[PDB]
């Protein structure tokens, strides 16, 4: 399987997405440039049906779901294996607001 | 209680990544997204049993196998041992999350 | 000696007091400090090189595509001028002094300059050809500070090398094969394995004795960090700047390094 986020602060990203192979979540045919901020997280979410929902992608991260469309991501309950999303700090705090999956884990 | 590493190891990457910028001034990304000299990351899954319910496990790169390396930038030991120590924080957190929406 | 006074005189007189006056926000002072150079316009040589040095790294990430348009985002004109992937090589082959050697060292392209490790090669021997060309315009004190910039240059290539690099190739002949007193005793840094065999090699060197010290910084970092921080610690030798001499380079290198410092003060 693969993990990757392809929606965060760049360098943040590719500090942990491709140095000895695997292109990032297959950058040759799948993924997406990992810097954000370009626009909102509507090309994201369509990123993630390209990525997440293409049964490749596992986990997803979304940074601390700033622009990550909290309620529109919050949909993805439904089979969570291929949409573990996750909210990682640094440039934006990590916080137990509305997000993807920890809106629904503050129920 | 898993939900403070994705703080403590974010810092500890910020500032292997300002040191890095520091040395090296910009990345150099777009080819090979720089940053990093581990983490190919590449996901398997498993399928543990918990009173009945297939709570899932996860592995991958960095935090499990199919993981490899090859360089790496100048500050590439420190990011490795920042940017991508998040990984390992970043795995188990996914499980977790998996198994409690499995368990809910 | 009189040839200073015949030529030359104000553009040293207003590039002294620029480097006296000197001291997004990291953006805007390396734009101000590109414009302060280029409004300057046989030293004109020496500001082809010196500009050339940040330019061999710019046509070398230009030379990717892979989100290759993104490199209009950092057109500093300090180093990446529009005048400084065979067939688009062989163009930029043009106008640089270290790209026709590397057309015929970097022939395989992309094949000799992978993103993983192999760039990075080629980055060393575009940077060794710089070096040589700079270190063939002598006749001034600046020759010393070249070759101790290209030393660092080599022995931090080495160390990374022998730290982790080994395993990528780089091995005892792609120490200096590859990775760009070390013109001439650069074969005892061959087998500097160890951080220990690093501080070793360094004593044969007393001036670069005791500069490794423990190791935990400068040698930590890869790449060309290990004896470039060592360089960089000891720059102060470059604030000394006597007069009637070239400084144009030592003050582009205390910008850059005003630059880097602003850089990585950031959010304190």
């Amino acid at each position: 399987s693969a993990l990757i986020a392809m929606i965060a602060d760049e360098d943040t990203v590719t500090g942990f997405l491709l140095a000895g192979v695997g292109n990032v979540d297959l950058r040759r045919k799948t993924n997406y440039l990992i810097v954000d901020s370009k626009t909102t997280v509507k090309a994201i979410e369509d990123a993630f049906k390209e990525f997440t929902t293409k049964e490749d992608i596992a986990i997803v991260l979304i940074s601390q779901y700033v622009a990550n469309m909290i309620r529109f991501l919050v949909d993805s309950y439904n089979k969570p294996i291929p949409a573990i999303l996750e909210i990682p700090s640094k440039d934006h705090p990590y916080d137990p607001a509305h997000d993807s999956v920890l809106s629904r884990v503050k129920n | 209680t898993t939900k403070e590493s994705m703080g403590e190891v974010m810092k500890d990457s910020s500032f292997a990544l300002i040191e890095a910028k520091y040395v090296a001034g910009e990345n150099i990304k777009h080819i090979v997204l720089e940053n990093v000299q581990n983490a190919s990351i590449k996901v398997r899954s498993r399928q543990e049993n918990i009173a009945g319910v297939k709570i899932p496990k996860f592995e991958y790169f960095t935090d499990g196998e199919t993981k490899n390396d090859l360089t790496g930038l100048a500050r590439g030991g420190q990011q490795v041992q920042q940017c991508r120590a998040a990984y390992v924080k970043a795995i188990e957190l996914l499980v977790e999350l998996a198994s409690l929406q499995t368990s809910f | 000696a009189m040839t200073f006074n015949i030529h030359g005189g104000y553009l040293e007189a207003i590039v002294r007091g620029y480097r006296a006056g000197l001291l997004t926000i990291v953006e805007k002072c390396t734009l101000k400090l590109v414009d302060e150079y280029k409004h300057m316009l046989p030293l004109s040589t020496f500001l082809e090189y010196i500009t050339y040095g940040h330019m061999i790294d710019n046509v070398v990430l230009i030379v990717t595509g892979r989100d290759v348009q993104e490199l209009l985002e950092k057109c500093h004109p300090l180093g990446m001028f529009d005048s400084i992937m065979r067939e688009l090589y062989r163009l930029v082959l043009v106008d640089t002094p270290l790209a026709p050697y590397f057309s015929e060292c970097i022939t395989s392209e992309d094949l000799d300059d992978m993103n993983i490790e192999i760039m990075r090669n080629t980055l060393y021997k575009a940077y060794l050809e710089d070096f040589y060309k700079f270190c063939q315009k002598l006749g001034g004190a600046t020759a010393e500070i070249m070759s101790d910039l290209l030393a660092f240059e080599a022995d931090r290539r080495a160390v990374n090398i022998t730290i982790n690099s080994i395993g990528t190739e780089l091995t005892r002949d792609d120490r200096r094969k590859l990775y760009s007193l070390y013109p001439y005793g650069h074969e005892e840094l061959a087998v500097c394995e160890d951080i220990d065999q690093v501080r070793g090699v360094m004593e044969k060197y007393p001036p670069y004795q005791s500069i490794f010290s423990k190791l935990s910084y400068g040698e930590s970092q890869m790449l060309d960090k290990a004896f470039y921080e060592e360089e960089v610690k000891r720059l102060c030798l470059a604030f000394e700047q006597q007069f009637h001499y070239g400084v144009f380079f030592a003050y582009m290198r205390l910008r850059e390094q005003e630059i880097r410092n602003l850089m990585w003060i950031s959010e304190c």
